[PDB]
């Protein structure tokens, strides 16, 4: 299949800025490139078809150009309702239609450090046999943030699950929650449970822990 | 008859080698694309620059029907913008190819117990093929500095090899009959 | 003006079969090709299948070929997708899309809101709601663990508390179940004096749990 | 799971044509998606690949078997056949139907191995006539008693051709049973014995029946063995 | 036609031993070589394909290696159930002589003397004109055993046949039955019938006997 590569994967901007997205094709797709917009929890919406043709009803601030392998979508003046994810899709190979990975146009704000919180497993849960440790990263920017689970100064891998909220409608910040899940037998074998947090807004990695 | 002779291409008893691929010019006839393009899942069917569900509505200057046989792992090479020994040295489609590529496993027709050494492909060539170029030359390829003078030997290889299609081969080595329809004949 | 409404999505065990529908309006349905496009949770878009305007030609993506089947009824303006032998990799939101028809090639100009198709071998189980008590503001919340399938709705104090509330997307753990967290940052002073109750509702199992969170 | 089972005559006269059938059993499996072949083994000898059916018109036959081999596959009945004409004593063997293992995507071998087999059927090429066996009892006695255990059995004598199957108490008695290979007597008729060791204290209380089955003559005998 | 040569043709190994079977091709077959296990009275069972790939359902103690012309089958920790004949098969080309001659693997075990039983002819057989006398050697090792038919102390020869079972897949023993077939008339002429058994496990020859009429 023809691979469609979008860049950047994510870009920050503010209302009024001019945004330019790039979409590359693994081979020449002539001019059959289409741009779609998708908000979270909503279906995609067609913006441009055939590289440059503006779909009826789409604001004229959107435009596309390019032919062959390099394509471009441009928002001349970013409006508040244009913060979304944008996908390109090639239609040259008509029976093997493929999309790009997408590009997220997020709201640009200042750097904010996360408020890290750790929650030990409850007494109600420990009677079920499983132990869940929850670590919370609250209101940070940008989205890039590393969470490292240490247990008795032993790094934990492949036994936690992360989750990140969408960019907040209030302060344009992100939030993360990681859940360390191990059995009750694995839970008494150790005593210290920590959560190391690396972020752009932290001059040094921050750790929140507790003793069982 | 009035219908375009797609029967003589798809249902031919013998197919050409890929390095000497056959081309059938199809002009001034009526075609039932939707009926003859309604293939079963065991057909590999990819179109480029045109939708199959629209061919019955379009008219073209000429429809070229190219046919040949390759092995299963090389079917992906019969497409625009591909590289490999089949796409570079045997059959090259242009980057702006407008048409469809049809392929189906023909292990029951082109493979022989003792080996069907009748199907050949070009292994060496000094430069890549131009789109739709056919090179049936088998001159001794000079891979070094000394001239070969048509004599085989060291750094002087016969440019062709054989597929030796046997039924015991895996799918990646089994023969596939390929038909490439180029559009530039009204569908009905 | 174009209207596309999907239905028929739900939960299905591996190997079983499921059938979707797509009712169209406000355009000549019988003169446009129709598409199916799916999107896995947190992943991109993947084209599935297309059917001709009259319903005589059908073509499928390789990931679903010989497995899914598309059809249409131009007298009802409804599109169908018969999905047999459903794998876990088939779990996605399935959209039906209209073809623009203005080009020699395919492109999607209007999409429906889609319907969720969850392929798993787990039956509908209610959640277990565990508190997350706090230890210069404080943070507390609820852990909604071991429920199937999606979704669950979590509110705080029956919607009276919304400011500073974060409800995270669920995760699919190895047990085939879902785990979800909901948190809220409250003033640290009013901690042992204010009541905080998360309201967890699991419609697929009809489980409305109200758990009080206290330090 | 695929299961193969041979079925054919155990006795073929010289210069006649051998004709066997293998029936493919499975979970709604189409024999059109696999190859099918035949392998024989003369008694006391190695294995010989007879031939394989791949597609109609694309078959392999062992060249040492000349022009007398034919294999046909019935894809609507899920069974295939073997035809071997102008048979001689060199063709007396146990015949197996096998399925060559489907090759992997990148395999480029000129032959294949056989991953699923049948149970094998014994075909004897001979001019003689079929003869059902006489089943005689080997009664347990003091001479056939070692301590607290006693031996009894059945003598399956004067039959042709091979084989005969012997079970005890309809297969409920398998431990301690010994069914010996048959010896070819000077009369041209085969003869074997089958024994079982039982506790001495059970001889008067437990009934012991050997079940002899000679398929080539459609002969089933159930012989009760009692202490004389 | 490529000829395959297995060595050795027969071997005897103890339980837990490491068994190795070599297969040699007259010319390079790359790696298109298979290994089969055939237990007595059973169809061959495919063990190895592509010289080293193990079939589904085969214990991990079987392994194969080799490339070109010489190949090797290895049985780690030999089990009593592993008593069989093993074949290598080239499949580089569809040609005659595809299987090897085979290697028969016998299980070595401790010496065990046979249990000897003798059976007089039945009344049903005596009323058919013939008289068969059966001598039984039950559960012994090794396979070598000698049976002498004595009729009134007259050693007999040429009027009896022997049969030995294959090695038992549980206790690795053999069993033998010798049948002395006589006409009812010649059987009616003598009184004492006996088979004499010699074996490695018998310090003395064992002789079971009966008297016609007693
Ligand atoms: C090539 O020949 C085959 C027959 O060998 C044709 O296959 C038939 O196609 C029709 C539809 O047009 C089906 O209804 C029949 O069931 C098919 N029969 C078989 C035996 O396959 C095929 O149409 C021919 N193709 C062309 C392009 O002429
Ligand atoms: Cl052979």
């Amino acid at each position: 299949d023809i691979q469609m590569t979008q860049s950047p994967s994510s870009l920050s901007a503010s209302v009024g800025d001019r945004v330019t997205i790039t979409c590359r094709a693994s081979q020449s797709i002539s001019s059959y490139l289409n741009w779609y917009q998708q908000k979270p929890g909503k279906a995609p919406k067609l913006l441009i078809y055939a590289a440059s043709s503006l779909q009826s009803g789409v604001p004229s601030r959107f435009s596309g150009s390019g032919s062959g392998t390099d394509f471009t979508l441009t928002i001349s003046s970013l409006q508040p309702e244009d913060f979304a994810t944008y996908y390109c899709q090639q239609s040259y190979s008509t029976l093997a239609l493929t999309f790009g990975g997408g590009t997220k146009v997020e709201i640009k704000r200042t750097v904010a450090a996360p408020s890290v919180f750790i929650f030990p497993p409850s007494d109600e849960q420990l009677k079920s046999g499983t132990a869940s440790v929850v670590c919370l990263l609250n209101n940070f920017y940008p989205r890039e943030a590393k969470v490292q689970w240490k247990v008795d100064n032993a790094l934990q891998s492949g036994n936690s699950q992360e989750s990140v909220t969408e960019q907040d409608s209030k302060d344009s910040t992100y939030s993360l929650s990681s859940t360390l899940t191990l059995s009750k037998a694995d839970y008494e074998k150790h005593k210290v449970y920590a959560c190391e947090v690396t972020h752009q807004g932290l001059s040094s990695p921050v750790t929140k822990s507790f003793n069982r | 008859t009035n219908l375009c002779p797609f029967d003589e291409v798809f249902n031919a008893t013998r197919f050409a080698s890929v390095y000497a691929w056959n081309r059938k010019r199809i002009s001034n006839c009526v075609a039932d694309y939707s009926v003859l393009y309604n293939l079963a899942p065991f057909f590999t069917f990819k179109c480029y620059g045109v939708s199959p569900t629209k061919l019955n509505d379009l008219c073209f200057t000429n429809v070229y029907a190219d046919s040949f046989v390759i092995r299963g792992d090389e079917v992906r090479q019969i497409a625009p913008g591909q590289t490999g020994n089949i796409a570079d040295y045997n059959y090259k489609l242009p980057d702006d190819f407008t048409g469809c590529v049809i392929a189906w496993n023909s292990n029951k027709l082109d493979s022989k117990v003792s080996g069907n050494y009748n199907y050949l492909y070009r292994l060496f060539r000094k430069s890549n093929l131009k789109p739709f170029e056919r090179d049936i030359s088998t001159e001794i390829y000079q891979a070094g500095n000394k001239p070969c003078n048509g004599v085989a030997g060291f750094n002087c290889y016969f440019p062709l090899r054989s597929y030796s299609f046997r039924p015991t081969y895996g799918v990646g080595h089994q023969p596939y009959r390929v038909v490439v329809l180029s559009f530039e004949v009204c569908g009905k | 003006e174009v209207q596309l409404v999907e239905s028929g999505g739900g939960v299905v065990q591996p190997g079983r079969s499921l059938r979707l529908s797509c009712a169209a309006s406000a355009f000549t349905f019988s003169s446009y090709d129709m598409h199916w496009v799916r999107q896995a949770p947190g992943k991109g878009l993947e084209w599935v299948a297309v059917i001709s305007y009259d319903g005589s030609n059908k073509y499928y993506a390789d990931s679903v070929k010989g497995r899914f089947t598309i059809s249409r009824d131009n007298s009802k303006n409804t599109l169908y997708l018969q999905m047999n032998s459903l794998r876990a990799e088939d779990t996605a939101v399935y959209y039906c899309a209209k073809d623009g028809g203005k080009l020699w090639v395919y492109y999607f100009d209007y999409w429906g809101q889609g319907t969720l198709v969850t392929v798993s071998s787990a039956s509908t189980k209610g959640p277990s709601v565990f508190p997350l008590a706090p230890s210069g503001t404080a943070a507390l919340g609820c852990l909604v663990k071991d429920y199937f399938p999606e979704p669950v709705t979590v509110s705080w104090n029956s919607g009276a508390l919304t400011s500073g509330v974060h409800t995270f997307p669920a995760v699919l753990q190895s047990s085939g179940l879902y785990s979800l967290s909901s948190v809220v940052t409250v003033p640290s002073s009013s901690l042992g004096t204010q009541t905080y109750i998360c309201n967890v509702n699991h419609k697929p199992s009809n489980t409305k749990v109200d758990k009080r969170v206290e330090p | 799971q695929v299961q193969l089972q041979e079925s054919g005559p155990g006795l073929v006269k010289p210069s006649e044509t051998l004709s066997l059938t293998c029936t493919v059993s499975g979970d709604s499996i189409s024999s059109s998606r696999y190859y099918w072949g035949w392998i024989r083994q003369p008694p006391g000898k190695g294995l010989e690949w007879i031939g394989t059916f791949y597609y109609s018109g694309i078959t392999y036959y062992n060249p040492s078997l000349k022009s007398r081999v034919t294999i046909f596959v019935d894809t609507s009945k899920n069974q295939f056949s073997l035809k071997l004409s102008s048979v001689t004593a060199a063709d007396t063997a146990v015949y197996y139907c096998a399925r060559p293992r489907p090759p992997d995507y990148y395999d480029n071998s000129g032959a294949l191995l056989f991953d699923i087999w049948g149970q094998g059927t014994m075909v004897t090429v001979s001019s003689a006539s079929t003869k059902g066996p006489s089943v005689f009892p080997l009664a347990p006695s003091s001479k056939s008693t070692s301590g607290g255990t006693a031996a009894l059995g059945c003598l399956v004598k004067d039959y042709f051709p091979e084989p005969v199957t012997v079970s005890w108490n309809s297969g409920a008695l398998t431990s301690g049973v010994h069914t010996f290979p048959a010896v070819l007597q000077s009369s041209g008729l085969y003869s074997l014995s089958s024994v079982v060791t039982v506790p001495s204290s059970s001889l008067g209380t437990q009934t012991y029946i050997c079940n002899v089955n000679h398929k080539p003559s459609n002969t089933k005998v159930d012989k009760k063995v009692e202490p004389k």
